[PDB]
């Protein structure tokens, strides 16, 4: 489970 | 190399590269349409991005590959298996550097500077903030500290204008916040800032998503569900 | 540009970059290890062959999305676009053809020729089989029956040594056989040879597995399953 | 539903 960033 | 060509054929043409998943090629095209000197419009900015955010993950994800396992190779009681490991991750990282840089350098000159309206002066000032913290993510020397204050400057004068300029759903708006959370989580060390701005994003979002299209209400709803993803994993 | 860094230690890269899904580099590393001039191990080969299988499959699918582009392009009632499709399908062609020209320089100088037992010798005409077959693919001048025949032949010597050498069960052989019924379907506008050799590789492989352990049983099996994913999909 | 070469 990775962190989200802005994709 | 992309001088002879046309603007309007490497606009073309990174289009059809990101069809072909070709994201090298995109990035290239792209690089070259912004060095023809003209403003970007919104769908040129989201090429541009998409491109080089594409070419940076890849070289991102195989450096954490490399760097977990020369991190093994330095444990007790691992087996001395040379320089190869750390040469090679050290290949890896000048090149996610040098696509950096050369991202950097096309928003210094002169992206950034001829960028008035909020909505790509923004757009481009997220986009320092998120290359100088991926510059952040393999740094280890002198300059380290300088690179982490690069990009928190250029988060805040992206955030400064975007709570003056846009409304809180604006989806520029939430990426932004989005991307600055977890430059506060994972680079400054500032987990309960991370948490409290991806919140206060969250919210401030949900109380104008009221004034919104479907359309506009389906596009910010996607970005507040990536700042909830983010704060389940965090809490 | 790999002839400063020693033998094993481009094996070992080659190791790691197919870990970070590098395959570029992979192949660089593989490239720089077959021009030391030594013959290649079970593992090596394997290496060289995973290495561009993924760079030249990663360009055949753009390839191939880049010539439904045009193809749609150059239909009644579609509008002019210009020559960007028909460029960038050529500039992403001519890479294709310069990796696969690359490929085939290694097996030519001088894998094959030092290549005396059935599993190498076999492995390097499967080899030199497929990348005619990837030219054949994108081919349209003067030269396309020699390619295709180039391709073909390759082929048909793996398939001689394979068959007086090798068990039937053999991976490489079966490998081989999946590939150049590929061919006979794909290239060769030869659907009845194609699936006379699947039928005929499956049935062979069948009666030999009970010589196998149980490694080996699912070591061959695995490609048999392909063989029949082929034979449902053209019958 | 693509044709199998040796992958
Ligand atoms: C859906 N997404 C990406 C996830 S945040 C956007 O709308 C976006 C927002 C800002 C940006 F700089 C690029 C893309
Ligand atoms: C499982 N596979 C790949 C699918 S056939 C093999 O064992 C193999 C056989 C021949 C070859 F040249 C490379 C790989
Ligand atoms: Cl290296
Ligand atoms: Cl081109
Ligand atoms: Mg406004
Ligand atoms: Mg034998």
């Amino acid at each position: 489970r990775r962190r989200k960033s802005c994709q | 190399a992309m001088g002879s060509m046309e603007r309007a054929s490497l606009i073309q043409k990174a289009k059809l590269a990101e069809q072909a998943e070709r994201y090298e090629d995109m990035a290239a095209f792209m690089k070259g349409a912004v060095e023809k000197g003209e403003e970007l419009s919104n769908e040129e900015r989201n090429l541009l991005s998409v491109a080089y955010k594409n070419v940076v993950g890849g070289q991102r994800a195989a450096w954490r590959v490399l760097s977990s396992i020369e991190q093994k190779s330095n444990e007790e009681g691992s087996e001395e298996k040379g320089p190869e490991v750390r040469e090679y991750r050290e290949k890896v990282e000048t090149e996610l550097q040098g696509v950096c840089d050369t991202v950097l350098g096309l928003l210094d000159s002169h992206l950034i500077k001829e960028a008035g309206d909020a909505e790509s002066r923004v757009f481009y000032l997220k986009m320092k903030g998120d290359y100088y913290r991926y510059l952040a993510e393999v740094a280890t020397g002198d300059d380290k500290k300088r690179i982490i204050d690069s990009a928190r400057s250029a988060y805040q004068e992206a955030m400064d204008i975007s709570k003056k300029e846009m409304p809180p759903t604006n989806p520029i708006r939430l990426g932004l916040a989005l991307n600055f959370s977890v430059f506060h989580y994972e680079i400054a060390n500032s987990p309960e800032e991370a948490i409290s701005l991806a919140k206060t994003t969250f919210d401030e979002a949900m109380a104008d998503l009221h004034t919104l299209s479907e359309d506009s209400y389906k596009d910010s709803t996607l970005i507040m569900q990536l700042l909830r993803d983010n704060l389940t994993l965090w809490t």
